[PDB]
């Protein structure tokens, strides 16, 4: 028919991409860091445990100031903790109870949460009366929801089962943008530290980075054989992590539309269910599936340390702003501090 | 890239024997257990064969079983087809399907359209 | 540090409010089974209670069915969750498409198989059971033609029979029983267990059926919790 | 129990021979001396003489030798034959332990060691078990578990009552072992100052002995309830199964210790007297055997049940599976065959030592049995212990 | 409760042994 | 049909071919430079002092 070139030349424009992006790749960073000292030996021990979920922990989220962190477990509870004295402030209920998203608004005045409801529920924590109440209430995803993430107090950056990331204005209540191209279901998405551009990882092994302030599609990086569990920017914003359900993370760098490193091993053998990055970025942390987190070396690519302790999958690793500690939830209902 | 081509199929009369293939570029081949599904024309997709990583356990759809041979081949990383005693109601688009997961004895590659892990397909028909 | 002692102090009160509201909801959490519900499709679903939620309570004891027929037909991610789920109904329509019995019966091996959904046990409810009863003395989609294995299948000694029901769909509900029995049993059986029933014209008995499976399911993991099967 | 009655018995006839010898008028012949060496007063007899006396009445086995005399001949000189160094001699052969009684005696005494031995093994074997089991259970991450609660306290219930039977058998030991020197050294032995920390002891044992019987009926009634509900419990009612466990023998034993204290204050209170009496000690025992076996067979035929429904590839393998865990669980409803009936009244002989032999045997083991299989073949607790040892192991 | 039992007849025993005991004590001495 | 998801498909992927893809030495020496700038600053390859750290 008509189309059949659009395959011929679109597979044409596919192969003169990577005929291009070829010719840029010529070194590797394991030569490049070579010269520079591994990391060594990193021994990190539980400092504290947060023992209040009833059931599995699937997502968490660390705020600004790097003290209080809110955590979400499919028991129908969004816990606000306090991990210097592991004291509990808000134990918001929630009407859905299958949570599969949390994040805590940079200003920390505000709270989102959201699941298999298709709902993106945003709770207001510093209401006049003084007790946490629902703010907003956006409706407009079909399929559920994976992650969402706080660009200020009015907006909000909230990714979907339905293979479209939405822009949603809380002042309001409706779609602002849409970045649709993903093909299968968006599990996890980052925002850039100037919270200008973000990256967002789907069920089809490719990583695609938006535009808020333009709403559209600008670079769509590939390489995973697997969905993408998780991904997140590194602290200086041009390079970002993605690990997947091959056992393996690699990091991409947007200014040369490519991969720089692979992060695999053979012990490990199940898929990554979250990974970030470390205050200065040496370190790339990884949750898996075999109940315990290791703490790969952005440069090296190797083990510098293991962190057990949870007795089943790890679902949630955030660091600190401050890169002090790292949290990491699992469906054990505990989350340990590291510091 | 996730990249899975076929080859082979097109057109037959009843009867007939056709080796389709499936080249899969982007996976680590032999870690995979590989479907292969049909899709008719006016109906949904339905499952038609698979094998496991190995090639030992071997499933078939009971409307074509007896009839059909699969195989895979790791050193070339492929998946070969050996259609045999064509049937009229056998026309459709045969998809090369992949198993999301590796290492995984279960996958979910039946679904619609939406399936990034599936094969542009081929479509063979058997008539007079 | 004098307004330190007078304000952490503060906070500890709050965190011992929340632990008494957790504590009090924790036994209303433990005590209410969570089942979800899913099909293949056109299969009747609404028919068992009778889109997220419905919970019904037997015996002094609350259920709470989860439904999820406003998603997409991509199961591997979402289906994740209810991994804690006391056991996870799955209604089958022994009933254009193609052979739905091999895409029920494919759907159910991938549970089976998942990993996750391993130490979960799973009701079968086979509807449209009667609806079939027509089908077989017709021949339209014969089970034979779609099931090779069904032309030497024999109907089981300890197969009971419906009262005054034709061998023949006697006979085919009891060969597909096995296809999913044999799908169940292929695999270890040491963790999870599948219960199949026929779907009745009434709802008053599905509920009993349900809840004496889920008690079956409790039984059975505090019998291994104690090493005694 | 004779102990006191020979003491008390003893004494009387002394200062009754002291008062009826000192009357005895001195003959004016050649008669021995008034002699008596705390054995027996008799008469004074004339030189070259001797005197057929009853034997002394004292003799716990007095009542049988009332026919029998004792003969003790003085010489020329009116003194009696003089021994190695002076010991004379008394013809009490006739009213001493007849041939049959030593020998019997000591069968006897062998068999209680041989028993003492068997238990004292066992007891310490489930005390090194049990330690070591409540060790992994306060110790690691499956703690937290409800039914491993019941399990600690059922360990250390078992740990208090072996520990307690063994001091109290050590402390019989060392009263019923140092030499008798004097009369005053009998005296204060048969006194009370020594008698408070031996009572103590055995109140210590039976309230021990009786909380683990307590603890084997909790565990079973909490088996029991956990089974006949559908869901799981709202709460986990641990603040009445640690009441019905140590705190239920407490109102059972102050009750004994008392009355015994009142009535039946013999020197330690090990003896069971008034046999029509100890019952208020053995009507929790009655009680949490009887009421945790109708739960077994219950039990059984609730796991019986569940077998024959599925599982049909391994024909005939139900038997074998219906059966190793048909044994996991006697580990309470043990000792049931020579507890209903024979009871220490009307029971006697062979018949006697077996019931004690067996019971004994199988409550000295019965704590090792218990930690063995649910501390380390508990698969569980294994793969727990060795999944932290692979993590310790890089280190 | 076998092990009150089996305690209260060791004691009578050796109460009884030492019975025999006082009596030989006072045989010679 | 499927023309117009096409057309959208190619008119999508005529983007992330023109971009000043740099080379990778560059690439990669900027991001090593950078990682190793912000080492003081970071707090878990160099632990700090009992005193400093919050959480202990
Ligand atoms: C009544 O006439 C007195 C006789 C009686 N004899 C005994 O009690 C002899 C047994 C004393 C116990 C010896 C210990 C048992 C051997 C095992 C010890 C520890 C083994 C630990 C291995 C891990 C009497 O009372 O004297």
């Amino acid at each position: 028919s008509e189309l059949d070139q659009l395959r011929q030349e679109a597979e044409q424009l596919k192969n003169q991409i990577r005929d291009a992006r070829k010719a840029c790749a010529d070194a590797t960073l394991s030569q490049i860091t070579n010269n520079i000292d591994p990391v060594g030996r990193i021994q990190m021990r539980t400092r504290r445990t947060l023992r209040g979920h009833l059931a599995k922990i699937y997502a968490m989220h660390w705020g600004t100031d790097s003290r209080l962190l809110v955590s979400a477990s499919q028991d129908g509870k969004l816990i606000i903790w306090d991990s210097y004295t592991t004291n509990k402030v808000h134990a918001i209920p929630l009407r859905s109870s299958w949570v599969m998203t949390c994040a805590y608004a940079p200003s920390g005045n505000y709270v989102a949460c959201g699941g298999l409801d298709n709902i993106c529920s945003i709770y207001n924590l510093k209401t006049r009366e003084g007790n946490v109440r629902v703010s907003r209430e956006l409706a407009g995803h079909t399929g559920y929801l994976s992650c969402c993430r706080f660009l200020d107090d009015n907006q909000i950056v909230t990714s979907s089962g339905d293979t479209t990331c939405a822009l949603w204005d809380i002042e309001t209540g409706q779609q602002t943008t849409t970045f649709t191209g993903h093909t299968g279901d968006v599990m996890s998405l980052s925002l850039a530290p100037d919270t200008r551009l973000f990256v967002s990882g789907a069920c089809d092994a490719s990583a695609k980075l938006w535009d808020v302030r333009e709403g559209m599609c600008r670079q769509t990086f590939t390489g995973h054989e697997s969905d993408i569990n998780a991904i997140c920017f590194f602290p200086n914003g041009n390079a970002f992590a993605t690990g997947s359900d091959d056992a393996t993370c690699r990091l991409f760098d947007l200014r040369a539309d490519q991969e720089l490193m692979t992060y695999s091993h053979d012990n490990i053998i199940c898929g990554i269910t979250s990974v970030s990055f470390s205050k200065s970025g040496r370190l790339l942390l990884a949750g898996y599936d075999d109940f315990n987190c290791n703490v790969w070396d952005a440069l090296k690519a190797d083990r510098a340390g293991v962190l057990a302790g949870h007795d089943n999958r790890v679902s949630c690793l955030g660091v600190t702003d401050d890169g002090m500690a790292v949290a990491t939830g699992s469906w054990d209902s505990f989350l340990k501090i590291w510091n | 890239q996730v990249q899975l081509q076929e080859s082979g199929g097109g057109l037959v009369q009843p009867g007939g024997s056709l080796r389709l293939s499936c080249a899969a570029s982007g996976f680590t081949f032999s870690n995979y257990k590989m479907n292969w599904v049909r899709q008719a024309p006016g109906k949904g997709l339905e499952w038609v064969s698979d094998i496991s990583q190995s090639g030992a356990s071997i499933s078939y759809t009971g409307s074509v079983k007896g009839r059909f041979t699969i195989s895979r081949d790791n050193a070339k990383n492929t998946l070969y087809l050996q259609m045999n005693s064509l049937k009229p109601e056998d026309t459709a688009v045969y998809y090369c399907a992949r198993c999301p997961a590796p290492f995984t004895r279960d996958c979910f590659d039946v679904t619609s359209t939406t399936y990034a892990y599936r094969g542009q397909g081929t479509q063979v028909t058997v008539s007079s | 540090t004098e307004d330190q002692r007078n304000e952490e102090k503060a906070q500890r009160e709050a965190n011992k409010k929340i632990e008494k509201q957790l504590q009090k909801d924790k036994q209303v959490y433990r005590a209410t089974h969570r089942l979800l519900l899913l099909g293949a499709g056109e299969s009747g679903k609404n028919t068992i209670v009778k889109i997220f939620e419905t919970k019904f309570q037997v015996d002094k004891v609350n259920f709470h069915m989860f439904d999820v027929g406003a998603q997409r037909d991509e199961r591997r991610k979402w289906i994740q969750c209810f991994n804690d789920v006391t056991a996870i109904i799955f209604v089958v329509a022994s009933s254009n498409q193609t052979n739905r019995l091999q895409a029920a019966l494919k759907l159910f091996d991938s549970i089976w198989n998942n990993k996750w959904l391993r130490d979960t046990s799973v009701i079968l409810f086979l509807n449209k059971q009667d609806l079939l009863a027509e089908k077989v003395l017709a021949g339209k989609s014969k089970i034979e033609d779609y099931f090779p294995e069904f032309a030497r299948y024999t109907t089981p000694e300890d197969a009971t029979p419906e009262p005054g029901e034709d061998p023949r769909v006697t006979r085919a509900k009891y060969f597909i029983r096995d296809e999913f029995l044999r799908i169940s049993t292929a695999s270890g059986d040491g963790r999870h267990y599948c219960y199949p029933h026929f779907t009745c014209a009434v709802d008053t008995e599905n509920i009993r059926r349900v809840f004496n499976d889920c008690r079956d399911i409790i039984q059975r993991m505090h019998l291994r919790q104690y090493e005694l099967l | 129990q004779v102990m006191d009655f020979l003491f008390e018995k003893w004494k009387l006839y002394g200062d009754q021979c002291h008062h009826n010898l000192s009357l005895l008028p001195p003959p004016t012949e050649l008669v021995c001396n008034r002699t008596f060496d705390k054995y027996s007063c008799w008469p004074d007899t004339p030189a070259n003489t001797t005197a057929n006396i009853s034997c002394p009445w004292y003799l716990p086995w007095h009542h049988k030798v009332q026919h029998r005399f004792v003969f003790k001949r003085c010489g020329p000189d009116g003194q009696w034959v003089r021994g190695p160094r002076g010991q004379p001699w008394r013809d009490a052969s006739q009213c001493q332990m007849d041939g049959e009684e030593i020998e019997v005696q000591k069968e006897v005494a062998k068999m209680y060691s041989s028993f003492q031995v068997m238990y004292t093994v066992g007891y310490s074997l489930s005390l090194g078990a049990l330690l070591l089991a409540l060790a992994i259970l306060g110790g690691l991450s499956k703690l937290h578990c409800t039914r491993n609660a019941i399990h600690a306290n059922l360990f250390a219930s078992f740990v208090l009552k072996a520990s307690s039977v063994l001091v109290i058998d050590g402390l019989l030991r060392t009263r019923y072992s140092q030499k008798i020197g004097d009369d005053l050294s009998v005296s204060t032995w048969l006194s009370d100052g020594a008698v408070a920390g031996c009572r103590v002891a055995a109140v210590f044992m039976q309230y021990g002995i009786v909380a683990n019987y307590c603890w084997l009926l909790v565990e079973g009634l909490y088996l029991h309830n956990l089974l006949g509900l559908a869901t799981l419990p709202e709460r986990s009612f641990f603040s009445l199964y640690l009441g019905i466990g140590w705190g239920a023998p407490m109102l059972f034993v102050v009750p004994w210790a008392v009355v015994k204290c009142l009535f039946e204050n013999v020197q330690c209170w090990t003896s069971n007297d008034n046999m029509g009496f100890w019952w208020i000690l053995r009507f929790p025992v009655f009680l949490a055997i009887l009421i945790n076996f109708f739960i077994f067979v219950r039990i059984v035929q609730l796991l019986v049940a569940k077998l024959r429904a599925r599982q049909m590839h391994h024909t005939d393998y139900k038997f074998r599976l219906a059966k190793s865990t048909l044994t996991l669980i006697p580990l309470l409803g043990v000792h049931e065959v020579v507890f209903a009936f024979v009871t220490d009244e009307h029971a006697q002989g062979t018949l006697r030592s077996a019931k004690l032999f067996f019971d004994l045997f199988l409550s000295s083991f019965q704590g090792l049995l218990v930690a063995v299989l649910y501390c380390f073949l508990n698969k569980e607790v294994q793969s727990e212990l060795r999944r932290r040892w692979h993590r310790w192991r890089l280190g | 409760h076998s092990q009150g039992t089996f305690t209260s007849d060791k004691s009578e025993y050796l109460d009884s042994e030492r019975a025999r005991d006082f009596v030989a004590w006072l045989e010679a001495g | 049909a499927s023309i117009a998801q096409a057309r959208k498909l190619v008119e999508q992927l005529k983007m992330e071919a023109n971009i000043d893809r740099i080379k990778v030495s560059k690439a990669a020496a900027d991001l090593m430079a950078y990682c190793e700038a912000h080492a003081k600053e970071d707090p878990l390859l160099t632990p700090v002092p009992a005193s400093e750290n919050p959480f202990r």
